[PDB]
């Protein structure tokens, strides 16, 4: 029958905090679209506020992932602040590592994000301005050790073929978006400019030769894209005065998937207007991106989402109507709530609007 | 969740323990001895079907 | 809000075929519930032993049922079995007319107008 | 973790339990004309127990029932319904009334006539 | 498994002999939640166009759209002059005015649309009765003149001159700032390639509102046939056979609870001549289909459709795939079986045909 | 609605992955089609005609009826990996539609060069899926123009590469029609503008044949398996015996009817360890015809039986079969339906079976 168990929690702070314990598990027997299956992966993303004077906070993030037989590990560590409204500025280190395979990197890169239009007729009309057109620029600057063989023969391959191939800037970019991911891109709306690649330098280190990678790329975005139109609201340094916290995974089989998310982060709650609050826009590059899997197959959900808010907090509005009511946690559960999920774990957009005030 | 407690038109019910608890024994009742198991079964029935029922 | 669990059912939340359907569905749940009345007014079995004792359901519908024939107003044990075995007979009547009334309004109620023994479904709006 | 909730649970019942049987013993009762005071006590605190369990899940399922109430229960609800009156009076037949209460001998005592017939036994 | 419902009415009253002309009302109700981030979304279109001067080829085509998204009222009016000059070109010389809450501007425009078909094969129309992908490319040069009133305006006309002077980009990332939304996915899942444009002027001058803000800019975009802009290029806009006023008042009321669209109007158009004196229902126009698959994948559904087709007086019906339910002498009704097949699969994004063949 | 379907899996014993193939479909949903009366007898073959160069000869027909239009396509080929990156062909083959035909040959390269072809991914994981790259394919066709339709489009063609320079940007929506373009997108591919190295034309037998020596690239992002897959969809060394696919197909209002019969090599790889496994699933068709396989809700019916030579047990089955009698192994229902529904909707999902030697 294909049943869809889940269980969503949104703890939430008082005054201004916008920091929210966002628990959430599910369990899904349809089958995964992983090519290689089975998949299992667990993700932290812990943040805490280094130089706050600066707008200086450290992020680690930490993927650990088990597929078909091979074990692979992403961490990564920067300090990213806002150097401008627009720009921000990360330094940071990390390592990958593949079975009998590993590396290190140091990156210092930089993203200008910019929309297309300021207007302020629009700012005053639209109270939820959920599409926002701009486009996002890094210049990635990322240096890795050439300890093993198969880098220095990678970085060979690459010098030669930057120097030789005119076409290299944009064959690039169906390289890198391995699979779906070229497809998935276009369907959420993100368009990739050609590469600049500013220069390949072998700046040998003090253990080793070094090789140092400069270049500019620019991602675009109709207003679907959350990287790009929600961009202040991807950045709550202002809000994280405490480490941030978040544990995720899936484990993933031809039986089917199980998913497990545990976070405490800022962000969660934004201004709606005149003392009001809402639970955050729902990013709408997850849903889309997520539309690319959750059509292959009729499911039936179960799924009850619990809203703990404040002491002292009431909802004002719900577009899905909330099942039931505890004087502080309203509980949404079958219903158009269902028919909700059913449409975003389908690649559905719809709008959610949780407005909720003292 | 899992939600292992599943209800179903086909809930019979599949938890091995609870499963083995549905007994009865409320016949040849001597109320102190057999309705204790009758006792018993709900106790073990409840506290299951509470936790997690099926998981099968 | 609408969503309390007594709310479930709103008018605001069923068409016309889904309350054709509810209808349906509780009148075959009516046919099974007189069904059960009836064997409850089974004094003695046609099998021939002591049968179920008065509820006040069935002494409530009893007097309807004399004045139908199906059941019977007289001591002698013979013709109560008889009028036990009628009494069976529109039970298990309304036992599977009932079931029949709960399959269409279930099939109302899933708006699937589709007739099991042909391939030709039906339209609510035109019939 | 809800397993010590449960062990918390059963051994409140179990201490009722024997906190009835010991103070069963400690108050000083005749017992009965036939039956004992291992027993009895212990028959006391089931009719106890059971009473209270019984309410407090009827009370925790009416509560989940009113939760889980949906739609889809179109057909869960009613029949559900329908199957427990209809076990119910199958059980008033072959459990609790095990018969129509004839006499001993078996006349089938069913008009007042004879109903005064036999309350006037000779 | 749950499903939801999906209601829809349809009909199409059609008139005999060499006109064209048709009637089409349209109900429907969706228990789904809708695509749109907004919400609510109500929405009314009002499409009014006219003869302008017969035997010259200019109608006037008024189109008042309106909606009241998350509480924020829009409101565009287009009145424009429509003429076919060749068969691959036309002209249109329009004004209209949108407006957004307190904001609102007017705008004039000219624009020359050609059209031109990758290919002039005689072996494909000699063969192909049905040349459904007619694969080709449509040119607008468009001219516009914008009255700057507002603070507003003027600001966003001053961005957009520093912006085209300054990145040589700006001619690329035009598009993804012009498809808002979802609308860049709905350009190639139709097979529509929007081009880099061309802006061919950037001037302004003092026109009697004050300073107007003037913007000429050709643009290209193509199609794989299955754009119904281009295939359909003759068949979409029928200047000839526009001898009375056609209307079209569509409108939906999105809630979060559901969809319900109201569409009725009469046009030409709908009906085509096959041969023979067979004439049939018009190919489905593919974008709309595949562009609403989009938004129609996100939820699982049964669909009760009902589609009337009430013929002139005299008219059989020769073939229908699938085949209609009853006749009633007039009314051809389609409900259920695999018409209800056909409605979820075109519902769900499907281009599946429905070829209604009818003749006197 | 119901989709039902009877799949047959029956590999040759040994080494050789030859396999014989059946699978009978039958839904009951509307096609995707603008021309709803579609039918084909698509019927390829191909035969050893040089071991020694490794030149295969293929024979592939397409005859079909769409909209009571007779539309035929035959090619015929000889087929060389000469580099195990380049491949080429000589051949030949003929288009008609309705009363219109004409004939063509063709000389072609494609070579298949790999992004990366790091040992270090190859040797961490073990079933390499996504390894994106480029093909670069090169072409002369020449085509007889002994008709009025072949003389004005070889004219036409002129005059518009003559007038237009967007000419090789603007014929990729000539060339993908009506959604091909979006099969682009959604199966990851990505065709770069076409590279025309002359429109020449020559005396002939008989008239005049235009000569179009055209090359241009089809870059995929791993999903493709022309791409990642080149060298295992070419297995010209496992050609013991000829190969031949039948596959007819039906489609009308009422529903699409697929029949399907092929021997071929190539149905089974080696994994390692002695236990060979019955290939990767391609991506291409799964994702190409989930744009379509999302129209409609269905019921799957899907039976799959597998055929093993004696003695070569199936290990891990994932999803696991329903029934085993020595040597024909069935899936039905179960999760195994859920994975026919996910791949019939778009799903790409592992089906990995292994069976030992
Ligand atoms: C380098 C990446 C960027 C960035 C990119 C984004 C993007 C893009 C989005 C967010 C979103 C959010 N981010 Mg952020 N984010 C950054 C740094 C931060 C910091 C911080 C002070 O450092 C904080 C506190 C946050 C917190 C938040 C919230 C404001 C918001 C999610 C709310 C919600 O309920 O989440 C619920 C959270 C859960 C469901 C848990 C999710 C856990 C998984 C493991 C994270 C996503 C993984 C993704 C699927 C896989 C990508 C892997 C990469 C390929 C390596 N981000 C950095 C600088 N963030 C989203 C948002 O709503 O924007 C308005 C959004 O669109
Ligand atoms: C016959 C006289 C009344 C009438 C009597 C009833 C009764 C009585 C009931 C309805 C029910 C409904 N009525 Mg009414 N109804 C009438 C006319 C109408 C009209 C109209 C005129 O068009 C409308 C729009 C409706 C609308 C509706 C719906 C709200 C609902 C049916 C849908 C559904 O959920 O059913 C399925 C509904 C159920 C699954 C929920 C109720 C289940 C019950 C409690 C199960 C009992 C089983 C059995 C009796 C148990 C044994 C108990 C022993 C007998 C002691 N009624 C007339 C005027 N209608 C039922 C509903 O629930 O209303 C909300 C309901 O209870
Ligand atoms: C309807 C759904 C259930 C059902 C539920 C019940 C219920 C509930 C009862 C019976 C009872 C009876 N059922 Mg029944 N019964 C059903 C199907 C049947 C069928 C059949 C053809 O399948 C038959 C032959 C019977 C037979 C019978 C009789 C044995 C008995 C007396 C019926 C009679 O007086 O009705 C007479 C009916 C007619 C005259 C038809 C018209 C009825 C009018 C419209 C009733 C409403 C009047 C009121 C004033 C309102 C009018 C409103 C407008 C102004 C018109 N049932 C199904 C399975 N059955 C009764 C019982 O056991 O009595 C003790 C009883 O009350
Ligand atoms: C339990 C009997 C239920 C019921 C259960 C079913 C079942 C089961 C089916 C339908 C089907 C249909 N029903 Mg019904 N339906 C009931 C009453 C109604 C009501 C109403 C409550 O007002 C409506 C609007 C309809 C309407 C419809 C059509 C849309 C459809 C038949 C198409 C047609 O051309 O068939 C021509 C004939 C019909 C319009 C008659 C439909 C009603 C019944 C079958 C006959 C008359 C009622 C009679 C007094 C009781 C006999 C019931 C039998 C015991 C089953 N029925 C009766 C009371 N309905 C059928 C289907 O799709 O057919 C192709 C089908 O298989
Ligand atoms: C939609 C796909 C194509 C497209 C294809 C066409 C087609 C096809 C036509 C035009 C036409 C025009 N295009 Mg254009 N055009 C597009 C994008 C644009 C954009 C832009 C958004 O930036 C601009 C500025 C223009 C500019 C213009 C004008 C030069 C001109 C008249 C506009 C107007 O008054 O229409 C009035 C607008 C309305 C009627 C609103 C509703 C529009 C929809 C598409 C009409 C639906 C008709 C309905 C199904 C039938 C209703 C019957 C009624 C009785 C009419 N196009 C996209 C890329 N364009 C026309 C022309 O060539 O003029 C010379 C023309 O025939
Ligand atoms: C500026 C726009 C263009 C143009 C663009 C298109 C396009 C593109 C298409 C049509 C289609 C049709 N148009 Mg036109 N149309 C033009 C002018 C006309 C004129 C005229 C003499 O002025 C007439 C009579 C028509 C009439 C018709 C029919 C021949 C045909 C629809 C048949 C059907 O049954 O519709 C049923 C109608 C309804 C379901 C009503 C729908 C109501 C909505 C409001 C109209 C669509 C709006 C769209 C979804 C949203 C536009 C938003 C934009 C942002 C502005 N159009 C102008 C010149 N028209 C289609 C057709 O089949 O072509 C062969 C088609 O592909
Ligand atoms: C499909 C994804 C790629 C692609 C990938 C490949 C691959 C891979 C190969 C070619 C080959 C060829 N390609 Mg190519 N090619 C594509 C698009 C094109 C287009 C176009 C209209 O856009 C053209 C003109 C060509 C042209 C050509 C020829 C020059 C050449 C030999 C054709 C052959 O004999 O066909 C015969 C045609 C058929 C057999 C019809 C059916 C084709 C399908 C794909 C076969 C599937 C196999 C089936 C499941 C099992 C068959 C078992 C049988 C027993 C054999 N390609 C796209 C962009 N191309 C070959 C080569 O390079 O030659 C040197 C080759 O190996
Ligand atoms: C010109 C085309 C290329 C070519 C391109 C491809 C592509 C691309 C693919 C294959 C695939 C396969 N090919 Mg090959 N392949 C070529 C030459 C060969 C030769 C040979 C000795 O000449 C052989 C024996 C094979 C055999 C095989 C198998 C290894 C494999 C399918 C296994 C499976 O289970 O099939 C099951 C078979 C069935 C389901 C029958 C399918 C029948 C249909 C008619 C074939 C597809 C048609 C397609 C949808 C439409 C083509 C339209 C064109 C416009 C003509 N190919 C030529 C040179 N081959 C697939 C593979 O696994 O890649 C790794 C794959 O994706
Ligand atoms: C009417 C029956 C009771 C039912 C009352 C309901 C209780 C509140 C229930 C919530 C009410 C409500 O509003 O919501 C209902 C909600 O339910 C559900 O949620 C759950 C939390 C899962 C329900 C379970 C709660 C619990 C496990 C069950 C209840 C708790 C239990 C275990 C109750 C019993 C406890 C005991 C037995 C109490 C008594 C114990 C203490 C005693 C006897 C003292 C002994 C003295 C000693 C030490 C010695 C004595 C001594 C002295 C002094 C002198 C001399 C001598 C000789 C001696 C011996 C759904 O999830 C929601 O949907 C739904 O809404
Ligand atoms: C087109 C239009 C406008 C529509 C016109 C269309 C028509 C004419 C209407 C059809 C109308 C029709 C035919 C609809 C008929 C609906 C029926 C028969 C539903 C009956 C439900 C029973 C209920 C609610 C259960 C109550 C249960 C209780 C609480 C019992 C409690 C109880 C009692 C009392 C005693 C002892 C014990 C132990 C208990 C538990």
């Amino acid at each position: 029958v294909t049943t869809a168990h889940s269980d969503y929690e949104i703890v939430l702070e008082g005054g201004s905090s916008s920091w929210g314990k966002v628990k959430a598990r599910a369990k899904v027997n349809a089958p995964p679209a992983s090519p290689l299956l089975p998949a299992d992966c667990d993700v932290k993303l812990n943040v805490k506020p280094l130089d706050p004077a600066k707008g200086f906070v450290r992020i680690s993030a930490v993927f650990e992932s088990i597929v078909d037989s091979t074990k692979n590990k992403l961490t990564i560590e920067a300090d990213i602040a806002n150097e401008t409204k627009e720009r921000r500025i990360s330094v940071g280190e990390g390592m990958v590592s593949v079975g009998d395979f590993s590396h290190t990197f140091s990156f210092e890169g930089s993203v200008v994000n910019l929309f297309y239009y300021r207007s302020d007729a629009v700012r005053r009309n639209v109270p939820n301005p959920i599409y926002m057109q701009g486009r996002q620029f890094h210049d990635i600057l990322m240096k890795v050790p050439l300890d093993n063989n198969d880098l220095i023969d990678t970085w060979e391959g690459t010098v030669k073929a930057i120097g030789s191939t005119g076409a290299f800037n944009d064959w690039i970019r169906d390289f890198w978006f391995i699979g779906p991911a070229f497809t998935a891109l276009n369907e959420g709306g993100q368009r990739i400019s050609r590469i600049e690649v500013n220069g390949l330098n072998t700046e040998s280190g003090p253990k080793g030769p070094v090789g140092v990678s400069r270049w500019r790329f620019s991602h675009g975005g109709s207003g679907m894209v959350d990287s790009i139109s929600r961009w202040a609201e991807l950045f709550p340094s202002d809000k994280l005065n405490r480490p941030a916290q978040v544990e995720a995974g899936f484990r993933s089989d031809s039986q089917g998937i199980e998913v497990k998310v545990d976070g405490e982060f800022p962000g969660v709650s934004v201004d709606a207007g005149g003392g009001l609050r809402r639970i955050l826009n729902h990013p709408l590059i997850p849903l889309v991106h997520h539309g690319m899997v959750g059509k292959f197959n009729n499911f039936n959900v179960d799924a009850q989402l619990k809203v703990v808010l404040p002491k002292g907090y009431k909802i004002r509005y719900a577009a899905p109507q909330y099942r039931s009511q505890n004087l502080e946690e309203y509980r949404w559960s079958g219903g158009a709530y269902a028919r909700w999920v059913e449409h975003v774990c389908k690649g559905g957009v719809g709008q959610f609007e949780i407005l909720y005030a003292q | 969740a899992k939600t292992t407690i599943l209800e179903v038109l086909k809930k019979e019910g599949k938890p091995m323990s609870a499963g083995q608890i549905a007994e009865k024994s409320g016949l040849e009742r001597k109320e102190v001895d057999k309705a204790m198991k009758s006792l018993k079964e709900e106790e073990l029935i409840v506290s299951p079907k509470r936790c997690y029922w099926t998981p099968k | 809000r609408s969503t309390k669990w007594y709310q479930i059912f709103d008018t605001e939340k069923l068409d016309d075929e889904q309350v054709v359907g509810g209808h349906l569905a509780l009148l075959g749940v009516l046919g099974f519930i007189m069904g059960i009345y009836y064997i409850s007014g089974i004094q003695v079995f046609p099998w021939g032993a002591p049968g179920f004792h008065d509820n006040w359901f069935y002494l409530t519908i009893k007097p309807r049922m004399v004045s139908l024939g199906i059941d019977t107003y007289s001591t002698k044990t013979a013709d109560l079995e008889a009028a036990g075995a009628r009494l069976l007979g529109w039970a298990a009547f309304h036992f599977l007319v009932g079931s029949v009334l709960i399959f269409g309004g279930w099939r109302h109620w899933t708006h699937n107008l589709t007739n099991p023994f042909t391939g030709r479904c039906g339209n609510f709006r035109d019939f | 973790s809800n397993g010590k909730l449960i062990a918390l649970a059963v051994g409140g019942a179990v201490l009722m339990g024997a906190l009835f049987f010991s103070v069963s013993f400690l108050t000083g009762y005749i017992p009965a004309p036939n039956h004992s005071a291992i027993l009895t006590p212990l028959r006391s605190f089931m009719g106890w127990f059971l009473l209270i369990f019984c309410a407090s899940i009827i009370i925790m399922g009416l509560g989940k029932m009113s939760s889980a109430i949906s739609d889809k229960w179109f057909l869960s609800f009613p029949l559900s319904i329908f199957v427990i009156v209809m076990v119910m009076f199958l059980s008033l037949r072959v459990y609790w009334e095990k018969g129509r209460t004839t006499t001993v001998d078996g006349k089938y005592i069913r008009t007042t006539a004879e109903l005064k017939e036999f309350l006037n036994k000779p």
